[PDB]
């Protein structure tokens, strides 16, 4: 039972450039290696079979290389549609050992997030729960870790950050931060803040909301 | 033309049973070796089982070797996977496939989820401000929808009953305390709201609950 | 658990030499007469009509993209030798 090494497991790259992925097995696979393009939710498409050999109707640019205990793969000049997960898999012995999973991130220009802060719903406050929410949308680059400042004090636990994949229309991300709690701790403070930690603007921004308004 | 259809997955509690059943179309199935493959979310892709054209030789992946059992009916062109003694490892999406030397036939796949957890309906709460609700960002009211405590996945968020899909953002499910929860941004100018109805239609499959909470 | 992939059956009938493969019928099956692959030859049974100790003799490999166990088979007369 063989084993696959994919390097990298995130390849943010500009469009139209020599993107290279590497695969590595335990013992010799004797070229019986495949490559796939799994886009969104559904099934992975085969791209290259028997390493060198390109499959039916796969863009000329895609080049399967490497032999013996190793292998590689290269989108000659990364085009718009080539964005998504890439997998190497072996066919030397059953079970077909599969590769980890390299994800192609389309490198786009930079974008300033749009910070929207929300007060826990009236109906929710009534149920006991008082979970707070904040949105930071349409931004690039990737890296941001927004914080919660409940009356000047950063609330460490009870936070639930969630980020989307690059938006199809512009390749910009999105982020929702869910500050979970009840009226037990909520009814103790009045000024609420969302700490925007990004290079996109001059320094770092916040959007505040003080309970008594 | 060479269509494949994985049938009957969904939730199950641990150590139970499940029969997955792929259907072949457009080929000499009768005499074609078949595979069962899974994509265990996050954990990646995995081969599950392989059964020959005549069912003479069956090969299982080490992880399932034992508890799982592949079979086939060459008359009704059906590939079955007989999963028993299920784990949380076995929580994955399963596809049945024909693996050629140059071709690859995958089906749509059925999503199998293994958890001791009970089916939970979701809490649907709206989102809009009143303090630092300073006029309009650049002339844009950003509005949310919160979906607290639901199990199992998924849940569909339709803004304005699917009409308004222009500038919407529905962030993925965050599992906390064995229960997923999601958020949903919708952005229209201040000319659109509160002027018009911006209704958030949340729909869960399991609990079969369809909320339609508008904002205040 | 189940039994794996068996071994070759060389039947000979004067002119011809049949070659029952260790695998299954599979259709996706590949037959290889020493490096050089066999043109759309796919059943478990290969009939080497009018066999020649030079032309039809050699190393034989029957393999599916499953049992790539790449199990040889020598020939001419004495099968599975030097």
């Amino acid at each position: 039972d063989i084993q696959m090494t994919q390097s990298p497991s995130s390849l943010p790259a500009s469009l139209g450039d020599r993107v290279t992925i590497n695969c590595q097995a335990s013992q010799d696979i004797s070229n019986y290696l495949n490559w796939y393009q799994q886009k969104p939710g559904k099934a992975p498409k085969l791209l290259i079979y028997y390493t060198n050999k390109l499959a039916d109707g796969v863009p000329s640019r895609f080049s399967g290389s490497g032999s013996g205990r190793d292998s590689s793969f290269t989108i000659s000049s990364l085009e718009s549609e080539d964005i998504g997960s890439y997998y190497c898999q072996q066919y030397y012995n059953y079970p077909w050992t599969f590769g980890p999973g390299t994800k192609l991130e389309i490198k786009r220009a930079d974008a300033k997030p749009t910070v929207s802060i929300f007060p826990p719903s009236s109906e929710q406050l009534g149920t006991g729960s008082a979970t707070l929410v904040c949105f930071v949308n349409n931004f690039y680059p990737k890296d941001i870790n927004v914080k919660w400042k409940v009356d000047g004090s950063e609330k460490r636990d009870g936070v639930l950050q969630s980020v989307t994949d690059q938006d199809s229309k512009d390749s910009t991300y999105s982020l929702s931060s869910t500050l979970s709690l009840t009226k037990a701790d909520y009814e103790r403070h009045n000024l609420y803040t969302c700490e925007v930690t990004h290079k996109t603007s001059t320094a770092a921004i916040v959007k505040t909301l003080n309970r008594n308004e | 033309e060479v269509q494949l259809v994985e049938s009957g997955g969904g939730l199950v509690q641990p150590g139970k049973s499940l029969k997955l059943s792929c259907e072949a179309s457009g080929f000499t199935f009768s005499g074609y070796g078949m595979h069962w493959v899974r994509q265990a979310p996050g954990r990646g892709l995995e081969s599950v089982a392989y059964i020959t054209s005549s069912s003479i030789n069956i090969k299982y992946a080490d992880a399932v070797k034992g508890r799982f059992t592949v079979s086939r009916d060459n008359a009704k062109n059906l590939l079955f996977l007989q999963m028993n003694i299920l784990k949380s490892e076995d929580t994955a999406m399963y596809y049945c496939a024909r693996f050629d030397w140059d071709k690859n036939y995958w089906g749509q796949g059925t999503m199998v989820t293994v958890s001791s957890a009970k089916t939970t309906a979701p809490s649907v709460y709206p989102l809009a401000p009143a303090c630092d609700s300073t006029t309009s960002t650049t002339n844009t009211v950003t509005l949310g929808c919160l979906v607290k405590g639901y199990f199992p996945e998924p849940v569909t968020v339709i803004w304005n009953s699917g009409a308004l899909t222009s500038g919407v953002h529905t962030f993925p499910s965050v599992l906390h305390s064995g229960l997923y929860s999601l958020s949903s941004s919708v952005t229209v100018p201040s000319s659109t709201w509160p002027s018009q109805t911006v209704t958030c239609n949340v729909a869960h499959p399991a609990s079969s609950t369809t909320v339609d909470l508008k904002i205040e | 658990d189940d039994a794996e992939n068996i071994e070759y059956k060389v039947s000979i009938s004067g002119t011809s030499v049949e070659l029952t493969c260790p695998l299954d019928s599979d259709e996706n099956l590949k037959w290889e007469k020493n490096g050089q692959e066999l043109p759309q030859k796919h059943d478990k049974h290969l009939v080497l009509q009018d066999f020649s100790e030079v032309e039809d003799s050699g190393y034989y490999v029957c393999y599916t993209p499953a049992s790539n166990k790449n199990t040889y088979l020598y020939l001419k007369a004495r099968v599975s030798e030097y």
